[PDB]
């Protein structure tokens, strides 16, 4: 992980999240559950679907591979024609498979980055009214209903509270 | 005390991907983009059917190899399958000129349709039916290439001939003519009383004078003679112009180029199998919306791209545990 | 913004500080204003123009096009000269395209990463001497004149103040 | 109370760039590095300027073609331009032996000069004035390519000929010379009595004994004879020999190459536009300083890399709003 | 520095850390000395070895170079065997030259993500117990023996202290 | 009071990396993957020999050039090594057909072995022993190539060959022969009596005539006299077939190829050192675990691949100061 967040500080993910990729889990009076941050996901999905057709968009004009015969004493332009056609062959090839381990690597760091910059979100909301676990939650200090679960999920977290 | 917190989607997935820096690394959703399945089969090309020769090469198609008469009248098709190694090719020893350029020619050309434009019965001051031999048999009797004619003396004596053909048609004509290598001297005069032989060709564009190689050479199909083909395009309102005092080897069919068009020859082992398809390998017709595929380079259609990968896997979901 | 910073946790743009990329925003007892930060914005345009000459450098030996003629039965080779110079066109006009791209998303993540370095490098100047608006902004809890605030610019910044 | 705040640029500019994961980004500054606009004629090439054969060929050119009498002395020229379809070519029919092939050697050519090798004045035992055709008019009456010169019989007789040429020159020396092949026997023995004639050159490396092949063809240009040319690269010191009784269309003036070096041919409608520049194309010459464009694959002079793209922006601001 | 962190806000490397690429310098009343990171360290030669193999591994498909010959009335099928061969030469050259810069930057940024994780593992554990002296260390509010050092090398870190 | 400290590794190194943005990094590890050293020797490949020509062409060394006796007798080799200008060639002027197409089958032959397949004493009806010239002086006495015999009348009559072989061996032959194009009339009376000769050749699938063409040429190595050399290659049990009347220049002795495979043909001035390689270019060996190097395009053996780079070094370890 190249921001610490996924498989690190954040030691797992959540098999009960299952309304997207990210969100919170809340535990209040109110009950227990997991909701979905929307606006992040969808931008994400956005990210990573227009990066996907991108690199389709960007391999549609490759190369072909016409036949071609020669005769027994034209050995030669047949030997240049098929390394030539190999060589294409080979060098598109490397395009797809570089391309694509590169993109697999951005793609990870990517939601990395996601996971981090959602933390902040909410860390920058919940300023002293909270404690670092350290696990990746947020700990209230006061009682916390779901209408302000809501407001930070939605980022209209109201801050002017007591914390002792 | 209430608490909130921050995590992320893990799930119920084995789908790996590879990255630079790590390999089969596991992801909670993953997309492959690689086809790697066909059916084994030859089918239609966007539902016209392929002229596929099965034991018959081109050169033996269109000359009209008597083997060959699964193929007198070819109906229009989409591309051309032809064996690796054609059983049936020339029954009677010898050579086809630019043969590998024609075959190119085919690759533009989706229709053919073989008209007579010398009749066989128009040979009044030769003999155009003892054309012979027993290295084209069919149905075990000596036979010879049906588009062309075999012209031999009569009455001992083979009078020049001066035989031409306006193309009056809106098409392009394919004309294929040959000449006769004799092994000897005694079989020449045999043939073609005449002991020194030509035969002229002339078009708008084509100016030739063949002249046979008489020759000793070792026997294919039971033969030591050689025949030796020519061919051109004849453009519309174009003349073609012979002129021969022997070992001349007549046209009789010429084949109209009546649809043109992006075809293609392929070379397969595989025969054809009663389907549809818009992308056809030489191994097997793809069925995919996949980008890539990794069966054949050769491919025709409306295809996937082809690449030597054995797994191309793209990372969609994230790190799952 | 993959750091969280540009069209992140600072929500805009300085149409004000036109000195420069980056830079700070003061507002003190002598007055308030834009100053461009030098050496970061520097070495940014450095990495940036250095980033473009080195694009173009990596494409002076590209591939050229002479032109070929083939007669009537040359149909052939005539056919592998244009599938082979269309070919090498594809693959040249590929790679161009994108190492474009990527060094665009590389650019837009440099600059990100130049922000959030800058953020930092004035967050651990001013430990508990000042609080974190959560908008980009760092409030004094105590009066800072001008030299305090260029103390803070040019890294020079004198901790040694009380709080409360 | 006292602040103080971090932020970024932002302007007024609209320039769009494109990423991997977003398209049509928005951005402060941006660098186009794509250019995208000629001038639409052709100029001088570094200062000087190329030969535009008009509605000549190369083998129009150089034979001498009489409609081509505009370039019967061409000074040292960048590129050569020519049409895609010249109509003024081979005026009498036949052929030119490795055109292309020579045609790729005035890749390597900025400036022939041409020389009489063989004064018409020379052919005392032979006619020199009467090789003329309607198949080539010049000014509305019989002419023929000036470069060589269509021998014919004189007195009824026409002896062999035995004319050499040696290259005391320190230049190597473009020869062409030619064969006719006439329609009929009758017009063989008209125009060169010997009813059984050849051409024999010889060189250092050359060695080649052309004959005549008379033939039936149809009328271009009102004719049904043929014209086959035929050239090679004198080197200094070295000699040509030429023996024939008949059907030789021998040579007269002859080419130095005075000056070799990357040179090109081009193919553009185009005609020459009074300008100057450092890079061309068929379809407009460039001036930019930017490394892409997108203009024509073929390019010559100190150019910009051609590239399919439509549009190629790269992102040098941050991201506005 | 794309994070900050080497030759950033950690102003140095040093030169007595010789037991591996990252790791802790402590200073108790038990002595002072380096300390490497292990399993961090480890991931990160894991990492680089791995891309070093990999850029090998994605090169074993080159292009061959096989001479041809050809004679005087050949020209232009030596010219296109010519141009085609220094053509692919051009290719693959240009692909390893900037594979190689590529990898290099991902490299660089690579080190100085696992740096800055590093800095956030510590940090993540040592919450009010310890401050940010701003240069990359963080000073003890209590008296930290050789074994709570330990405890924070292989991150079992033992909280519960006091601080005042 | 207590404390710790994170920070990274620095060191005593100053090996320099490239990246995107920034040039000359310095680094505390790095690994260069850049081969750029060679030994300046052409060394044994694998532990086998390559065959060396000196200053002899594959024509001169397989038509038997006395000038080339160093190599009459060839064992197994790896590669072949050909210098630029060999000055030992065609000793006696004049052309080999499909020359270069050979060249390209001997990269996939690893051994041949002389064989007579004509003995030089069968020739009864004729000289066989008087078949020299001045072009190709052995010790400063006129002689001629040793593989093939110039045969010439005997008793002023040269009667008509049909001399024939059938390759009973199970290995493919290389057959080499040729014809004599004189300069004069005269001189092909006084070689070959008869004044229009031919030489026919036939096998399987080959089926030529030659005829010689007498022309006025210049000299090469004293001689205005041509040679014109053929070749073929017979399948075991195939047979070959001349028959002529004069101008023929006869095979004698021919060669098995025993041993196929992957080989090569270099260029190089460089001679042959005492050494061993996996991998050879035309201008030194090898012998690194480097994945590339800059030496030479053209490579054989267990090789890195080449890249046009001047350096390449890979950034292991992190910045330093
Ligand atoms: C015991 C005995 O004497 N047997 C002969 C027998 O040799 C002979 O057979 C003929 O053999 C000749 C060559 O010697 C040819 O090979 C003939 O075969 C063919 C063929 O079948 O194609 C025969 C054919 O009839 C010929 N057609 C024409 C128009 O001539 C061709 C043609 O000549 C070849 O292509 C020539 O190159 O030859 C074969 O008949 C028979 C008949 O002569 O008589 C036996 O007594
Ligand atoms: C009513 C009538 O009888 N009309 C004839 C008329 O046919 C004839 O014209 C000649 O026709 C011949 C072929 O039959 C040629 O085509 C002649 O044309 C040319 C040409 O112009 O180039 C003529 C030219 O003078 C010839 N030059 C020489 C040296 O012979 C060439 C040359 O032969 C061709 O290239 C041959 O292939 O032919 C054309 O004059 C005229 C004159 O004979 O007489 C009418 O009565
Ligand atoms: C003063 C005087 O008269 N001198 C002659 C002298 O010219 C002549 O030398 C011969 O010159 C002829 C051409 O005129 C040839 O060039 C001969 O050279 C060769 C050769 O050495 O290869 C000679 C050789 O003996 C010939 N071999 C055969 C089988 O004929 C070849 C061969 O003819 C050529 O390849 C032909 O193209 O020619 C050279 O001897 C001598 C002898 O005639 O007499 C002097 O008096
Ligand atoms: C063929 O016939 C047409 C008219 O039917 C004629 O114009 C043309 O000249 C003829 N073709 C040739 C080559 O003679
Ligand atoms: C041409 O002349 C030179 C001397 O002027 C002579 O050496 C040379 O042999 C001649 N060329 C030929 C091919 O005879
Ligand atoms: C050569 O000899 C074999 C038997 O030894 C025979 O079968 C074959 O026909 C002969 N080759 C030719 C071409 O005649």
């Amino acid at each position: 992980g190249l921001f610490g967040a996924i498989a690190g500080f954040i030691e797992g993910g959540w098999q009960g999240m299952v309304d997207g990729w990210y969100g919170y889990h809340h535990s209040n009076e109110q009950g227990s559950g997991y909701a979905a941050d929307k606006e992040s996901t969808q931008k994400a999905i956005d990210g990573v679907t227009n990066k996907v057709n991108s690199i389709i968009d960007k391999m549609n004009t490759q190369f072909e591979a016409v036949g071609r015969e020669f005769n027994n004493l034209e050995r030669r332009i047949e030997n240049l024609n098929k390394k030539m056609e190999d060589g294409f062959l080979d060098v598109w090839t490397y395009n797809a498979e570089l391309l694509v381990l590169m993109e697999n690597e951005r793609t990870l760091d990517f939601h990395d980055s996601n996971v981090k910059n959602l933390y902040d979100k909410v860390r920058l909301q919940l300023r002293d009214n909270a404690k670092e676990l350290g696990n990746g939650c947020f700990e209230f200090y006061h009682k916390c209903d779901n209408e302000c679960m809501e407001s930070i999920r939605n980022g209209t977290y109201n801050y002017p509270q007591y914390s002792e | 005390q209430d608490q909130i917190c921050i995590g992320y989607h893990a799930n119920n997935s084995t789908e790996q991907v590879d990255t630079i820096m790590e390999k089969n690394v596991t992801v909670t959703h993953a997309q492959d983009i690689l086809e790697k399945t066909h059916n084994g089969k030859l089918c239609d090309l966007d539902g016209v059917k392929p002229l596929i020769l099965r034991d018959c090469s081109v050169a033996g198609w269109l000359l009209g190899n008597p083997m060959c008469d699964e193929f007198i009248n070819v109906p229009e098709w989409s591309y051309i399958v032809e064996k690796a190694n054609p059983t049936n090719d020339l029954c009677y020893p010898g050579s086809f000129n630019d043969y590998e350029e024609l075959k190119h020619l085919l690759s533009r050309i989706n229709h053919f349709e073989k008209i007579q434009i010398i009749p066989k019965s128009s040979w009044s001051d030769h003999e155009a039916s003892s054309g012979v031999s027993s290295a084209c048999p069919y149905l075990g009797s000596p036979s010879f290439f049906r588009n062309v004619v075999w012209l031999i003396k009569k009455n001992s004596t083979y009078p020049t001939i001066k035989k031409s053909y306006n193309n009056t048609n809106q098409e392009d004509l394919l004309v294929l003519w040959g000449i006769h290598h004799p092994n000897d001297a005694a079989e020449q005069t045999r043939l073609y009383q005449n002991p020194t032989t030509y035969i002229s060709i002339g078009t708008s564009t084509l100016n030739q004078r063949l002249v046979p190689k008489i020759a000793t050479r070792s026997k294919v199909n039971g033969q030591s003679g050689r025949m030796e083909f020519f061919w051109t395009i004849l453009k519309p309102n174009d003349a073609i112009n012979f002129e021969s005092n022997g070992n001349f080897i007549a046209p009789e069919y010429a084949y109209k180029i009546v649809k043109k068009g992006d075809s293609a020859i392929m070379k397969s082992e595989l025969e054809y199998g009663n389907c549809n398809t818009k992308c056809q390998t030489p191994m097997g017709a793809i069925n995919s919306s996949m980008p890539f595929h990794n069966i054949h380079p050769l491919t025709i259609g409306e295809c996937p791209k082809y690449v030597k990968s054995n797994r191309l896997v793209l990372a969609t979901g994230l790190r799952n545990s």
